């Protein structure tokens, strides 16, 4: 009886389950999932000197992203890997021979789902509105649900997906329910369950 | 005696039973088995289940089964069904890259630390048909770098990167039953701490328990080498190296160490139960540009034969992707000089 | 809410399991041509537990000071007359002193760090590195 | 691209898998009587300074392989007539050149053979001789008028200069 | 837009052409070579020349910086830089922006270096590096009245010829397509003919002479029999005459121009007649190309194919291509309603005046626009943000 | 190329093309040319008019006015008599070339339109030259903003003419790669004592009350020159070389980051060497 | 001299015992490895920084950790001109890091230059050949810095006389 994070390629959703059926109510629905990340890549890798063109190279920067992108963990600390050294990036070979190279882009792409204004759309990331879809949830309920959280979809096997919300449900506690008691936090528990299957 | 399988490291390796075969993983989410044809060394067997390096591989001598874990959080038990290995997937439960992994002597259950901070504890219910763990978590504060079983089957050694070696009681009733007493102690209920170094430095890259394990000895990155015997109330010998960290350790008698790690050869350690103090006889591989056999610092070490009670030959396996035989005997005639427990 | 870091509140972090030498003797073989002993004076009873950074640089100081005290063929002796736990003392004391460049001083502690070296083995560098209770 | 032969008919008839092309010629041979003002010899000719730069030529009728050979035959032809001085001495050095048995297909010396089929039986090749050796004369006695400028004893360099290239990178010596 | 133009600089694989933006033409034209003395002390760095100064010189050693549009070597280009500034251009780097083109699928690190001689060594205010395509298609706005950066552009240089397919102002890369065709092989292939034919050609003037009847003579012919026919029927209104100076003995040698008036320009539809390894006609590999790319955009492609290049001169090169385009086109779409009637496709060649210098000229043209001050990198930002910042340029106009 | 030229390619080329056609009989072609040289000078070339028989050349310098209170004027009517002409509006100085109306050599007036910036400069250094050469003391110093932000003062002594220029150094770093020339400049007369003088002075403005600009990347070069230096004979030359100084002086700042460039090229790829040799 | 090769060899020792790396998967961030020394979100991962000086000026700090070392040095800037040749140089290098793979972006701040020497680089480059190149850099940028000093002098002599003895 627990809440399902599914984000495949066309869109992605937040469903909570309650002892045997998914309840209409409450389910919400974010209009960011793969492919929204796969074009903004595009953007990201055209801005640093690579010639794709959106319908053409879809298929090619989808590879690309599926293969090196990543969900930061801490974006400032990200950061300044990508700005102060050189550890994130990586060589890719392209349909045609030339190798292009990702760094930054690697996590900035999948940043979109906990940052939507990024890609210009209107919302508050697939993180806080898990937190918003519980919160608002019965209250003997939600204690279950924040720990039966189980990732689905093709879109959710970016490596560090699960630390990420974790972190990002304990930051929203923190303030939207300990108003700032940093001694409770200890008694938020969080389990994401992110299956190999 | 040394061979190259790559120029890539060698995460870890396993031999099987007759030490006719080695697993090694060439720094892949890959297990390759290898085996000897006249001299020479034939890849017969590829294990790809991992999506991600492998860390840790172990070969249960009589059952032939392999267990690996991964940095994918996994952890595979790998059977033998006519020509081709089945992996069965366990689940460690745990959210961090699985370390390292170790069947214990009966063959009944296996060890994986990982970076959760905790080791788990694996067996199989011939009911319900599949594997389920129990972890040991207390007082672990970091990462376990390595395993290493205590002949009864129940008593467990670790390295973490806390800076402790400890020994843990594994006592599963379901598979197994109630240790005979022992010097580490007579309680051992699951998850019991039996021991716990006291250095504060240096991560626990190794460690190892004697062949009667009424000794663990273990390596840590300060440069030290120590042991500790339940004989002697637990009381803990320590020797300072002057070169690097050794990063793998293994007894070849009951007073005889042999480690290896960043300085690229294997030295030897003898300990006196007399005086209990710890001494250094070292340097086994005695004459790119290093003289030793391996360019890269050595990983891993394993008794081929002889067990660890009279070890006759060891392997190590490193970063350089040399894997080396070495004949304790060889080596003693080389060097008058050398002792030996 | 995200300038919070909710790290530092994790019970799975990290903990470490949480003195001074004797001026009046040092300063008397000092003042004696007894380096030897002055060395191994200043070496005793290291604050590697005291908290204030301050009775720390009291200590590095006074042993700074026999390592400058001393005459570039004098060093030898002194550094083969301490034993392995000595050496790894005087290497974390040579680093501290590399910290607070002062006229030749930087100099001399060059030639204790090739003698230190050459007597403790990279190994007492290897312990500066990992020791987390330091001076 | 390269230039076809379109005097291909649902009638004409073949030798080995050339087309036996009509040719107006004084000399003897297999050759049908010719109706039309314009024969396989003609188009040779016509396309010959095009045709030769192409090293790649696809055939479409059995007729292409006739031009095929008058084509490669011209080559031969300037070869000789390139090194002499006079319209005249360049008529006897061709026929010559013409009576000389050149190499047929089937028989080692002929290039393209994987694309010439050789006479199927001694009859065939009798003819097939006969009619080969009969186009080399007929073309190497009007390739003679149209290489000579009226201003004799000289080879016009406009067809000198083509001595040096070979159609299809092939030749027949 | 302040007081002074922009500087405008095309750096090609044979000439570089530079000026200042608001000029119809280049106010120089030069080979883009570099001659120099071959540890060094002293100044020796700056002892060299450029362009035509630099050709034959009895003491220096000619060196082509630029290979099949590429930089081949920094520290060359960089030299030649000093005197594009400060001997031609004769501007103080410090006061006009500059903008200069690159290859088609030149390097972000390449655009770097550039950046990095451009505000290290000239501390410029700004720079803005333009892809060739894009220029070319604004340049032939000039015409042939809806002006696009959509079409297919076809630059024929001296290294080798690009068919590059631009969609609204973004070369599609991973469709660009080469031809080992261009204008040094004309130039050879003219030379071969001449060799054998026209005795009495200075053998250290070959080439010369070659290159002088390819551009006062060469043209492409609607069908080879025909032309070849017309010059050997009436052969007084084809062949012509052309008359040099030996370099030696400086006494005047003349020779007839024929056949390879139109032989030179046909290689491009018939690539085999010159080279061994290559025979797509021109023709089939602008099909090909705009085949490769999205549907929706290929028709847009067929409709503006625009010319480029020095190699694009030759009288009747668009109206050929045109119509070789149109065949092959028109023929694949007969195979589809007598397989089974698809619309018809609208194959349109665009030639226009300034075609030679087509890229130097949309570039003097985009950077006398207000909106080029607003899209290139300045200094400042160059030296906050880094060299990263001139990875990519703006598309505008 | 280490000495900078005096004369501008364009201009000379331009009309070397268009006087060749027009002695050739040929239909004249249209020009219309905007371009610039050092010191923000502006240039334009075209047909007044639209008459392709004429070719204007006019030139712009924001401190024209400056240069006439000089004898630019006088001068440059001497220069080019009949050829020059009403400025053309936006510029200070008009030359204008008749097709139809060329002499038998055009060597000469081209060459001279080569130096029209040159030429329009060369009046206040004759002016004072003069001076120097008749013993007209206490003249008041001349001052040419030639930049928006730099400045040139000339002054006769009794015996010696002095040119002060105020230079200035965008990058921090050009300030002390121009020590180093400064520097050289101010032992320059250990290689030839004949040479004029040189003197340098960092951030502070020689003593020569002004509007006089202070700063870490404001310099003060200053050339003495002597006799032998301004006198009838060397006048010219010594005009020639003068008035390029400054520009003469960024140059070389310039084109040495870009030898040290093919260095720090040279040693980066010596070290990528090495650490690759370092791959198993 | 005569402390240049004491300061060097106490730098290669250290260097010695620093780059003693093994890969580390991240205990903070699922199926993550980042470079510890960089990320510094784990205290037990960490060593001691430590620092060896030859003077006041030229120093080098070495920042060790489980799989990642970062170390730092000092230039000798004698003057302005050697100060702004380092600039330019360090500048010219950093801007090139990634052909570099263990050269770090920007320096840590107080030094003019910085590596960042991953497992990853120990494992495909023998470790002691990299302990070889960082000294061999420090000498060989203090010597090109010195040729590029000369250079720019040499070269300000020349167009300094070819201007003046003109007039
Ligand atoms: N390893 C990966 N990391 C990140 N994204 C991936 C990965 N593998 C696949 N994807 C993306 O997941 C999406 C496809 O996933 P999936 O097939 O589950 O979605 P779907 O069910 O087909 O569509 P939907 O869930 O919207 O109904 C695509 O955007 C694909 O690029
Ligand atoms: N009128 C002309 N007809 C044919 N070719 C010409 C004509 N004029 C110049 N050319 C040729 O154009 C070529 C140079 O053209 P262009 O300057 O565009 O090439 P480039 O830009 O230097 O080379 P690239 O574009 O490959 O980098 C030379 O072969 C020159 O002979
Ligand atoms: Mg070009």
């Amino acid at each position: 009886t627990g809440v399902v994070v599914d984000s495949g390629d066309g869109v992605t959703h937040i469903c909570p389950v309650y002892e045997g059926f998914s309840l209409p109510h409450l389910t919400r629905r974010l209009d960011i999932a793969g492919r929204d990340i796969t074009r903004y890549l595009i953007k990201l890798l055209l801005l640093r000197g690579y010639a794709f063109n959106h319908s053409a190279d879809f298929e090619t920067v989808r590879m690309i992203k599926e293969k090196l992108c990543y969900v930061g963990y801490n974006i400032e600390q990200e950061q300044k890997l990508a700005l102060e050294t050189t550890v994130l990036v990586e060589s890719y070979t392209l349909p045609d021979g030339r190798i292009i190279k990702v760094g930054g882009e690697r996590f900035e792409a999948p940043e979109a789902l906990f940052q939507p204004h990024l890609i210009n759309v209107e919302g508050v990331g697939v993180a806080e509105l898990l937190f918003n879809t519980i919160q608002a949830a019965d209250i003997d309920t939600r204690s279950e649900f924040y720990k039966h959280i189980v990732l689905s979809g093709g879109s959710t096997m970016y490596p560090g997906l699960p630390s990420r919300l974790e972190r990002e449900l304990k930051q929203l506690y923190l303030e939207r329910v300990l108003k700032g008691d940093v001694e409770k936090l200890s008694k938020f528990k969080i389990r994401i369950e992110d299956p190999p299957r | 005696a040394y061979h190259s399988f790559l120029v890539e490291p060698i995460s870890c390796h396993a031999w099987n039973k007759d030490r006719t075969q080695i697993a090694i993983c060439p720094n892949n989410h890959e297990v390759h088995i290898y085996e000897k044809s006249g001299n020479k060394w034939v890849q017969v067997h590829e294990l790809k289940e991992h999506n991600g390096q492998v860390t840790g591989v172990d070969w249960a001598p009589d059952s032939n089964r392999i267990v690996t874990c991964g940095t994918d959080r996994n952890a595979y038990v790998w059977t033998l069904k006519g020509r081709t290995w089945k992996p069965t997937l366990v689940i460690l439960r745990i959210n961090r890259a699985a370390r390292c992994v170790r069947w214990a002597p009966n063959e009944k259950k296996f060890a994986v630390g990982s970076g959760s901070r905790v080791i788990s504890i694996c067996y199989f219910e011939q009911e319900n048909d599949w594997w389920v763990c129990k972890h040991i978590k207390k007082p672990i504060r970091s990462t376990v770098l390595s395993l290493d079983w205590h002949p009864n089957s129940v008593l467990l050694a670790a390295g973490s990167c806390d800076f402790k070696c400890r020994i843990f009681s594994a006592y599963i009733k379901e598979v197994e039953e109630r240790p005979a007493p022992t010097p580490w102690g007579s309680k051992m209920p699951f998850g019991e701490l039996m021991f716990e170094s006291s250095s504060s430095c240096g991560w626990v890259h190794g460690v190892c328990f004697s062949a009667n394990g009424s000794r663990v000895a273990w390596v840590s990155h300060d440069s030290t080498v120590c042991l500790a015997d339940a004989d002697k109330k637990m009381a803990v010998a320590t020797l300072a190296s002057e070169t690097l960290p050794l990063l793998a350790v293994t007894f070849i008698t009951e007073s005889s160490l042999v480690a290896a790690g960043h300085d690229c050869f294997p030295v030897l350690f003898t300990y006196d139960s007399a005086a209990g103090k710890l001494s250094f006889g070292g340097r086994l591989d005695v004459p790119a540009g290093l003289d030793s056999l391996h360019k890269n610092s050595v990983s891993q070490i394993s008794v081929l034969s002889g067990g660890k009670a009279k070890c006759s030959q060891f392997c190590t396996t490193g970063m350089d992707g040399g894997m080396s035989i070495w004949d304790v005997r060889s080596l003693e005639s080389a060097l008058k000089d050398l002792k030996i427990v | 809410f995200r300038k919070v870091d909710v790290d530092e509140y994790d019970e799975n972090k990290f903990v470490d399991e949480d003195a001074g030498p004797d001026e009046g003797e040092v300063d008397s073989c000092l003042r004696q041509g007894n380096m030897t002993a002055a060395l191994q004076a200043a070496l005793k009873n290291p604050p590697i537990n005291t908290k204030s950074q301050a009775v720390k640089d009291r200590a590095g100081s006074i042993v700074l000071k026999v390592l400058i005290s001393f005459k570039a063929n004098d060093i030898e002796k002194a550094v083969q007359s301490l034993d392995k736990n000595g050496v790894d003392l005087l290497m974390k004391y040579i680093y501290k002193g590399f910290e607070s460049p002062s006229d030749n001083s930087s100099a001399v502690l060059l030639q204790w760090h090739e003698k230190a070296l050459a007597a403790g083995g990279v190994g007492s560098i290897v312990r500066v590195l990992t020791a987390r209770k330091t001076v | 691209p390269a230039y076809h032969s379109s005097l291909m008919d649902p009638d004409t008839k073949l030798i080995g898998n050339m087309a036996l092309l009509p040719i107006r010629s004084q000399f003897k041979g297999p050759a049908p009587r010719e109706t039309k003002d314009t024969d396989i010899v003609d188009e040779a000719i016509y396309y010959f300074k095009a045709n030769v730069f192409f090293k790649n030529y696809e055939i479409k009728n059995e007729a292409d392989r006739t031009l095929i050979y008058i084509t490669l035959y011209i080559s031969e032809c300037l070869k000789k007539l390139q090194k002499c001085n006079s319209k005249s001495q360049g008529e006897k050095e061709m026929y010559t050149l013409g009576i000389t048995n050149f190499p047929i297909p089937g028989e080692p010396g002929f290039p393209l053979n994987a694309i010439y089929a050789k006479p199927a039986n001694k009859q065939e090749d009798e003819v097939m001789r006969a009619y080969l050796q009969q186009l080399r004369q007929e073309t190497g006695l009007r390739l003679c008028e149209k290489v000579f400028d009226p201003q004799n004893d000289k080879p016009s360099k406009w067809w000198t200069c083509f001595v040096k290239r070979q159609f299809m990178n092939k030749s027949l010596s | 837009a302040g007081r002074l133009p922009a500087c405008v600089v095309d750096c090609g694989t044979g000439y570089t052409k530079l000026g200042y933006a608001g000029n119809t033409e280049p106010q120089f034209i030069i080979p883009s070579c570099i001659a120099i003395k071959e540890v060094m002390k002293g100044v020796d760095d700056l002892d060299f020349f450029i362009g035509d100064e630099a050709i034959e010189k009895p003491t220096y050693a000619t060196k082509w910086p630029i290979r099949h549009g590429i930089v081949e070597d920094w520290d060359l280009m960089e030299r030649f830089m000093e005197q594009v500034i400060f001997k031609y251009l004769r501007a103080e780097p410090e006061d006009h922006y500059f903008l200069l083109t690159e290859p088609p699928l030149n390097t972000p690190e390449n655009r770097e270096y550039t950046a990095e001689i451009m505000f290290e060594s000239f501390n410029v205010p700004g720079l803005y590096i333009a892809v060739q395509a894009v220029l070319a298609l604004a340049a032939s706005w000039t015409s042939r009245g809806e002006r696009t950066l959509t079409g297919t552009v076809i630059d024929s240089g001296d290294g080798v010829t690009h068919v590059i397919p631009v969609a609204e102002g973004y070369v599609i890369g991973s469709c660009i397509k080469h031809i080992p065709i261009a204008g040094r092989d004309i130039t050879y292939f003219i030379q071969q003919l001449l060799r054998d034919r026209e005795v009495g050609i200075p053998p250290e003037q070959s080439l010369e002479t070659a290159k002088a009847v390819k551009e006062r003579y060469s043209y492409v012919c609607p069908d080879l029999v025909k032309e070849f026919n017309k010059y050997d029927t009436d052969g007084s209104k084809w062949i012509k005459q052309y008359t040099g100076i030996n370099a030696i003995s400086k006494k005047e040698f003349s020779i007839d121009v024929g056949y390879e008036r139109f032989l030179g320009p046909e290689i491009f539809f018939h690539p085999e007649f010159a080279n061994p390894d290559f025979t797509q006609p021109i023709s089939e590999v602008v099909d090909e190309v705009i085949q490769n790319c999205p549907i929706d955009v290929r028709r847009p492609l067929y409709k503006n194919i625009v010319l480029s290049g020095g190699s694009t001169m030759f009288r009747d090169f668009g109206r050929r291509l045109q119509r070789d385009l149109k065949r092959t086109v028109d023929a694949r779409l007969k195979l589809s309603e007598e397989l089974s009637k698809p619309k018809p496709i609208d194959v349109q060649v665009i030639t226009h005046h300034m075609q030679r210098y087509a890229v130097w000229f949309g570039g003097s043209m985009l950077a006398s626009t207000p909106e080029f001050y607003q899209v290139c990198h300045t200094k400042k930002d160059y030296e906050e943000i880094g060299p990263s910042i001139c990875r990519h340029n703006p598309v505008f106009g | 190329m280490i000495l900078l030229e005096v004369n501008n390619r364009i201009i000379e080329e331009t009309l070397a093309l268009k006087f060749e056609n027009a002695a050739a009989g040929n239909k004249p072609e249209a020009v219309e040319v905007t371009f610039a040289d050092f010191d923000g000078v502006l240039y334009h070339i075209s047909n007044p008019n639209g008459d392709k028989t004429k070719v204007m050349v006019s030139i712009s310098l924001k401190f024209y006015k400056e240069l006439q209170a000089h004898g630019a004027d006088e001068l440059l009517k001497r220069v080019y008599g009949s050829y020059l002409v009403n400025p053309e509006s936006g510029y200070n100085v008009s030359l204008l070339y008749d097709l139809e109306n060329l002499p038998a050599s055009k060597d000469s007036i081209v060459h001279q339109a080569g130096m029209l910036k040159r030429n329009c400069f060369a009046s206040v250094f004759e002016k004072y030259f003069q001076f120097q050469e008749e013993g007209k003391e206490g003249e008041n110093r001349a001052v040419i903003h030639y930049r928006d932000d730099e400045t040139m003062y000339v002054e006769s002594k009794k015996d010696r003419v002095t040119v002060v220029f105020s230079t200035v150094f965008k990058d921090d770093d050009d300030v002390v790669i121009g020590k180093v020339f400064m520097q050289e400049f101010k032992e320059g007369r250990r290689a030839s004592h004949t040479a004029p003088q040189v003197l340098f002075s960092h951030r502070e403005p020689p003593l020569e009350d002004t509007d006089a600009a202070v700063g870490d990347n404001i310099g003060y070069i200053t050339f003495v020159l002597f006799p032998r230096h301004t006198n009838a004979s060397a006048r010219d030359n010594t005009i020639n070389l003068i008035h390029t100084f400054r520009d003469y002086l960024h140059y070389h700042i310039k084109c040495s980051k870009a030898y040290i460039h093919t260095r720090m090229r040279a040693k980066t790829s010596d070290f990528l060497k090495v650490l690759n040799r370092a791959r198993p | 001299t005569a402390t240049l090769r004491p300061y060097l060899s106490a730098v290669r020792a250290t260097l010695q015992a620093a780059l003693c790396l093994e890969n580390f998967s991240s205990q903070v961030v699922e199926r993550h490895n980042k470079p510890e020394v960089e990320v510094r979100s784990s205290k037990e991962l960490l060593l001691q920084p430590v620092t060896i000086s030859r003077n006041e000026k030229e120093k080098v700090l070495i920042e060790g950790s489980i799989n990642s070392v970062r170390v730092s040095i000092a230039v000798k800037q004698a003057d302005e001109i050697e100060k702004i040749l380092c600039h330019k140089f360090m500048r010219f290098m950093m801007m090139r890091a990634e052909n570099f793979f263990i050269l770090r972006r920007k320096p840590v701040e107080g030094y003019d230059i910085s590596f960042l020497i991953t497992n990853f680089h120990t494992e495909q480059m023998y470790k002691h050949k990299l302990v070889d190149f960082v000294i061999h850099f420090m000498e060989e940028i203090d010597k090109e810095i010195s040729e590029m000093k000369l250079s720019v002098n040499a070269r300000a002599r020349i167009v300094a006389e070819e201007f003046l003895k003109n007039f």
